[PDB]
């Protein structure tokens, strides 16, 4: 019984960073084989777990969040970090258990004339908890007077394209990221591992 | 689709003194990141700029439409309005809209720079007649 | 939209005996809500009522539009429809929507004797021609 | 470790009774005293229990649910009430537990040309069970013949609009209102008076 | 709507040379379940098809428009478009639209040689002239 | 305190089978003597329970799934099923407890021009797990050339119309769907009966 890891890896097409996308993985064996045949993994960044014993660990329960940033934006993917990505679309917590990997997407999630399809949230009143996703498109107050759903000055759309052309420097072009975050409960592994 | 397109809604015959509100609507991303403004271009004469809008939503007018015409934003729907008011035979032309994608960090870029608009719609036609 | 506020779509050139509809999308509260009256304006005639609706949907009709013209609502868009057949070179107006409140306990406001409506769009223009 | 009810009471938007949002308290100290502190309430009124004793109990939850009705209105949120608010929109039960809590809002949630974005649910089938939310806009057959779903003789859209002027009578001008139902379950409590 | 209703928009008044693209909204099902074809019925002369598109979004086009209509498909807005490139006097017609269930055993009902469609709609008017 | 099935079964609408509805039963006296009495039913199994014995049994909770599909799809509404319905639409776990009604609607739900307005999922990358619901609109890629959110060859739109009139085969007519969905926990049970 694999793991559809081939489904969230290799996906045609990824989420926006403000709409991560989320699967559940449970009930199946998980192989870290392929982890290693992969050769393109800019990222390999793995908090309170072992990078090499985890084909003997055992959880409850996987999840897979998919989505695509910058890479200026990969070092926040990561426990106790701050900026846009982190407070406004993707925060991660800091007992994060699990690992974030990311890889450049340049050949995939650009086009000459700029991909602008995926978005990220650029405005918020509030600060996300980790793993909480906000798709609200809600018309931000960024001015004295309230603005009752009117765009205008001081009163934006939330939401904001990327930009994602192949001449784009290193920082600036897409990073498709996946952060595997393993769940251990007091209930017995359902994930494992050959 | 995988690139950013508009397209231009609402042009029809009017009669001197009448209104029009045209529509740009836009696919392939959002268009609360794109300064947009609006072109028209009367047949036998080069098209010349009627109104156009920032990212932080400051509106610029042409001259010859200041006092009537208004724009707006409305990304809700992905869409920039072009609001008409007084029409007279001169304002018969295809209205066309442009579209040129303003980063995060250049949002104070005034609106006026005709040079920098990389995406155009197909324009839709205003005809003003008695 | 904090303010009611209705839009007129659907007007164009069509030729006699051809068919439109006009839209009335409505803004900052639900139509149903609302009265919704039809008005046209011809050049140089008066304002005239065509068509109107109830808040519980009973229609009626200008004589002069009657079995020619059918008015519907779609409240689930915020739309009221008009829906014209037949059409003759006297029908060329330009066609403008209306709105006006109704309280639930006075379900009565809405026959065309309340033709006295309080908010208005502006207007889409219909011009029948060979 | 003092439970946020500013985010609920000294929100700027607030939803409609018949879509009514609700927010969950938890893992905080509610100071009720404090609250009760505000002395704009028009309305301060607990059910089930002693409002001295809220700072001397714990709940399993509080949930804060918040909408805008009429002023006259304001009565038919209390068990044992009938009337189309408490029929169609919002029903608290016969054991209810908590607190109702309301506020006059004509300067807010008035517009002098009549501000109408505030919906209520005028029609339905059958009454509300308590905490029950009807957010649909399936076209109410008010006659014999059906209306597959297109509005005509007898055959309405279930929700209308208030229409809140500041010039209006004290009993039609826009009130806010919050229900602070608390909860006992066979789980740990979460919130706890000082 | 309990049944399949067919409406057209986007006819406006134009110049040769200009460009018009006409939308087929479809209410009480999804337009993805059907075979999608557009006609134009000029004065004086007999309706006539321009385009259709199969279910699995083949697209075919009379000789007199090839190389410069584009038939497209846009089921999230259960809408099939018409993209009009170029046009000339003799474009000049009401454009209508109609559509024929596709059932999933017999994936071939679609292609121009299935010229009998079941719905239509009211048909939107482009006119071009100078 | 009787369980609202009359709201299930008598509805005047029902859901598409891929956005199907459900209505969660707790907390009250399921008297079963109203499916008893009816004669309409063409299907009426009950799996890991007796159907006689409804009645006599309590449950922690009752689910009730209901939408409508066809007449040679009904089998696909059962534990190990496999098909467009059971693959792509509405799952059932091998484990299910509960009872699958159905019952004719051609009377209700076809029309004489042909109502389309009952839509099924006929495409999708992988199967659903048990009472998942997928009510997404993304184009499916059919082919290895990616889509990009557009619809082209091997590009569909995953939505599909059933085409109910009153002149189809049985086979092909309007079929309304109820699924009984008994929860067995090691809990207090709340829903009885008489």
């Amino acid at each position: 019984n694999l793991c559809p890891f081939g489904e969230v890896f290799n996906a045609t097409r990824f989420a926006s960073v403000y709409a991560w996308n989320r699967k559940r993985i449970s009930n199946c064996v998980a192989d870290y084989s392929v982890l290693y045949n992969s050769a393109s993994f800019s990222t390999f960044k793995c908090y309170g777990v072992s990078p090499t014993k985890l084909n003997d660990l055992c959880f409850t329960n996987v999840y897979a969040d998919s989505f695509v940033i910058r890479g200026d934006e990969v070092r926040q993917i990561a426990p106790g970090q701050t900026g846009k990505i982190a407070d406004y679309n993707y925060k991660l917590p800091d007992d994060f258990t699990g690992c974030v990997i990311a890889w450049n997407s340049n050949n995939l999630d650009s086009k000459v004339g700029g991909n602008y399809n995926y978005l990220y949230r650029l405005f918020r009143k509030s600060n996300l908890k980790p793993f909480e996703r906000d798709i609200s498109t809600e018309i931000y107050q960024a001015g004295s007077t309230p603005c009752n759903g009117v765009e205008g000055f001081n009163c934006y759309f939330p939401l904001q394209s990327y930009g994602f052309q192949p001449t784009n420097g290193v920082g600036y072009q897409p990073y498709r990221v996946v952060v595997l975050s393993f769940e251990l409960l007091h209930a017995p592994a359902t994930v494992c591992g050959p | 689709g995988p690139q950013v397109q508009l397209v231009e809604s609402g042009g029809n015959l009017v009669q001197p003194g009448g209104s029009l509100r045209l529509s740009c609507a836009a696919s392939g991303g959002t268009l609360a990141s794109f300064a947009v403004g609006w072109f028209r271009q009367a047949p036998g004469k080069e098209r010349e700029g009627v109104s156009c809008i920032d990212v932080i939503n400051r509106a610029n007018y042409a001259d010859s439409v200041k006092g009537r015409f208004t724009i707006s934003r409305d990304s809700a729907k992905n869409t920039v309005y072009l609001q008409m008011n007084s029409l007279e035979p001169e304002d018969t032309a295809v209205y066309s809209c442009a579209a040129h994608f303003v980063p995060p960090g250049s949002r104070l870029r005034g609106c006026l720079v005709n040079e920098l608009y990389n995406y155009w719609g197909q324009g839709t036609q205003v005809t003003v007649s008695s």
